[PDB]
């Protein structure tokens, strides 16, 4: 079949039956990384389906549910705390987690204290009225942050195993079949050659021996 | 030489019936051929006489301030018809049994061709090219005679066996194949088709990088690749299926004139060119293959323009081809 | 750190208050505030669109995408099309709207391989 | 015996502008080497009176108390004499056209070579080491002269053309290459250098644990490795071009003494010991390849130093090199 184009030497023979031996053994790592990496991928797409369902039944229930307005607080404004724009908080941190060998993107949550904003102490309403966002949905943000993590491991592990599998069925199926033509034909060549130069050596010997002496 | 009595056959039943206008005058072109048949199960040793006797008679017309193509199919077989003379003698032998003065004798037989100005009077200048099938053992160029053959010869035409099973014909490899002779051309080409190399180069580098590019995808598949590779290995597709391969038993592709082959080549480089400033100027190639579509195909058409019909009709045809391309081209991305 | 911001496109009943509470609205030097008001019938779809290139693709600092299904069943076919992994678009529930499992891109991407 | 003409020209005017402190002052080497110049050109017959004469030397100087060296370049141009000898001579042909006594030729020369006690009085001992560069027709190992010789011979320093060409010099190939005299070299390293064979020992096993991993890297990718493995590699590398790699035209590389090898060989063993354990115990090698980087850097430059300023100057290294990190 299809080969590389290499001239038959003995030294080529060695070097192609050691690439073999490589491809051979690097086809088997390859073959158990990608092992690993499905068994995290399966943890994973069963953890993310679980978090999307507890995400979506703790959101409305008690994120959504904010207490800020209006008969439940002094204050009946719908956006009032969007006046208070400043810094960015409750954010996360992207962290490089050595998933199954190779290092992921996932995040943790790593707040900060911003600007102190509240619904309340200035928006009308009392400190009860802000309970609500001050923790249920400061909670639930750090939920979606842990889901998000689990979003960018899935993607990320998703693309890894992609190319892993890509490329062992490239190295069992291209590589090695190559490489293996290309010893075969070496291998042929190189016995042409010695019978070549065995059975020039046999003519000497017998025009040698039974004609001169 | 050593080859089908049939092949000898179907040229004295098909030479009668063509005809050239060399002369100015439809004529069979049987009247300009002379034929030496030596076939694979005539004797042996006169394999070697045939070839030294087509020469000859090539050499002679020379003489006549003729321009002579002596074609020898297949010069392997005289090797061997050597061989074995020389394994009847005992002789010692050399790569792959041949006999040691198979190179020499290959070397003074191909000298013998060149453009020559007759010995007598009045002067006349005529030539002798010689064209030589090689069939090397097992399809394999490290064959003796190939390796001595290409030392010697100046035009590489190497055939590529997986392209002729899929019925890509002519085969050429046009990774190894090569002509030493495209310089010397350039005066030819300056006096009638002064583009025709920088077309032939242009070709050539776009089979170049599909080749390499084919290389990547076979191992990674058509992706991460720009929108400009992916026009290069289609375009390069598109050559090697409706350019490189001319389809000889056809009414259309029997013969390309040069003139028809250097406006396909106008026409493909042209294709090549739209397509790549499209999608620099942000189009998309996906979608632009699909809205030029039509002009693809009649690109690739292009090849089924009779050449009977003339040099003037084919002309006029093709530019009407490139005008069409361009305008398709721009209206495809606004 | 290299990428840490929060972007929210939710109602105001979301992105005015609930984690705005401790997640803040705005950025450390812009004005663009990574949200989008989306008023019900006045935002328009193109505009929704825009919003969400502009706070995935248009810049670098949002770490993540927080949006509602409001946004997101209109912009299908934009979320389905987007298969980076930096922002995270992350699907939530809006007023009386619940999750449905069988919409969003990364659940459908889940149950597509391997279940 | 069939080289070129201009290699013992350069040798005729290199050796007398080369010294050796040997006898206790700078003496040209000239002054105690002596050449049998019979280049190619030069009649083929000649190619055996040429190996002949220089064993005899040898053992004449060895018959001194002298510990001489025959340094016969190339044992395979005397094989080819013989061979062009017998063929005009009539009598059978070879695995290869050569006579069906070469190997006792070859057995028979270096056979001469040797630790021996020279005849007659005062007692004195001598040696006689033999160096013969065999040149195996196109490379290849398994032709008859160098089989034959590594029949015979005892050390086998294969050389590798990939390696030349790359300008890794000395270009030995470590694979193939082996030695039978690191047994009895033992007493010498337990009185000398104890620690010698065990760090000789670890470096052909990291060598070869590269050699075999580098393969699966090169179709594989280094990503995919162990931690391990690519310490494992980085350290191969690095040893190879710093301490195997010798440039021998140069002031600090020319020679290398026994004492500074050592001391490179201890650097080298003990960088991969402190990476494997920075590993073993829990660390990111590719972070700690860019935090260790310039204790990386000074084992690789500990080949810069020049042996001019002999044993303990250089030997600061022991502190410089092995307290300053690891």
């Amino acid at each position: 079949g299809n080969r590389e184009q290499v001239f038959p030497t003995r030294m080529t023979l060695g070097l192609m039956k050691t690439k073999l031996k490589g491809a051979n053994q690097g086809y088997s790592l390859l073959k158990r990384k990608s092992e690993a990496l499905t068994k995290r991928f399966r943890d994973i797409t069963k953890r993310i389906d679980d978090a999307k369902q507890k995400m979506g039944r703790v959101m409305q229930t008690a994120a959504f549910s904010l207490a800020e307005v209006s008969y439940a607080t002094g204050e009946n404004i719908g956006y009032q705390v969007q006046e208070s724009v400043s810094t960015a908080r409750f954010k996360v941190r992207a962290r490089q987690e050595n998933v199954s060998g190779v290092y992921l993107s996932q995040f943790e949550s790593y707040i900060d204290p911003e600007i102190n904003d509240f619904r309340l102490t200035g928006l009308g309403r009392g400190g009860q009225q802000v309970q609500r966002a001050k923790e249920i949905y400061s909670r639930a943000v750090e939920t979606l942050v842990e889901l998000a993590s689990l979003q960018t491991a899935f993607i990320i592990l998703d693309e890894v195993i992609k190319v892993t599998n890509r490329r062992v069925n490239a190295i069992e199926h291209v590589i090695i079949p190559r490489t293996e033509n290309t010893i075969a034909y070496i291998n042929s060549e190189l016995d042409e050659l010695d019978r070549e130069e065995f059975y020039r050596l046999k003519k000497v010997q017998e025009k040698k021996q039974n004609e001169t002496a | 030489c050593g080859e089908r009595g049939n092949e000898m056959a179907e040229v004295l039943m098909e030479f009668p019936e063509l005809y050239t206008e060399m002369s100015g005058t439809k004529e069979p072109i049987m009247k300009r051929t002379t034929l030496v048949a030596n076939t694979s199960n005539m004797p042996v040793a006169a394999r070697e006489a045939s070839i030294y006797t087509g020469i000859t008679l090539a050499e002679y017309f020379r003489d006549q301030g003729k321009n002579v193509s002596m074609i020898a199919d297949s010069s392997s077989r005289w090797a061997e018809a050597l061989r074995e003379i020389s394994g009847r003698l005992g002789e010692m032998p050399a790569d792959q049994g041949f006999p040691a003065y198979l190179g020499a004798k290959l070397a003074s037989f191909y000298e013998r061709a060149g453009k020559a100005v007759a010995l007598g009077s009045p002067d006349r200048t005529g030539s002798v090219s010689i064209v030589a099938a090689v069939s090397p053992a097992g399809g394999d160029f490290s064959d003796p005679v190939t390796t001595a053959t290409l030392g010697i010869t100046q035009v590489f035409w190497g055939l590529d066996k997986k392209l002729a099973q899929r019925k890509h014909f002519p085969s050429i490899n046009t990774s190894v194949s090569y002509s030493k002779y495209t310089n010397v051309l350039n005066k030819f080409y300056d006096s009638n088709y002064p583009e025709f190399p920088v077309l032939r180069d242009r070709m050539k580098e776009i089979l170049s990088n599909a080749e390499e590019l084919e290389q990547v995808v076979q191992l990674v598949g058509k992706s991460a690749l720009s929108d400009s590779d992916k026009i290069t290995l289609d375009v390069a597709t598109l050559i090697k299926e409706d350019f490189l391969q001319q389809n000889g038993y056809s009414t259309y592709d029997a013969f390309c004139p040069i003139w028809k082959t250097f406006d396909m080549m106008r026409a493909f480089i042209s294709y090549h060119d739209e397509a790549q400033k499209a999608v620099a100027n942000g189009a998309n190639w996906s979608k632009l293959a699909d809205s030029t579509g039509d002009v693809k195909h009649a690109v690739s058409s292009s090849k089924f323009f009779e050449p009977s019909r003339g040099e003037k009709e084919v002309h006029g045809e093709f530019e009407k081809l490139l005008s069409t391309m361009q305008e398709r081209f721009a209206e495809s991305t606004d | 750190e290299k990428r840490t911001l929060i972007a929210v496109i939710a109602d105001e009943d979301t992105t005015t208050g609930l984690l705005l509470a401790g997640i803040g609205q705005i950025t450390p030097e812009t004005q663009e505030k990574n949200f989008f008001v989306y008023q019900e019938g006045k935002t328009t779809k193109e505009e929704i669109t825009d919003k969400f290139n502009h706070f995935t693709e248009e810049r670098d600092d949002i770490a993540i995408l927080l949006i509602n299904q409001h946004i997101a069943e209109n912009i299908r076919a934009r979320v389905d099309s987007f298969t980076n992994a930096f922002p995270a678009i992350l699907e939530i529930p809006s007023k009386d709207h619940p999750y449905d499992p069988e919409k969003d891109s990364v659940l459908k991407r889940v149950r597509k391989l391997f279940g």
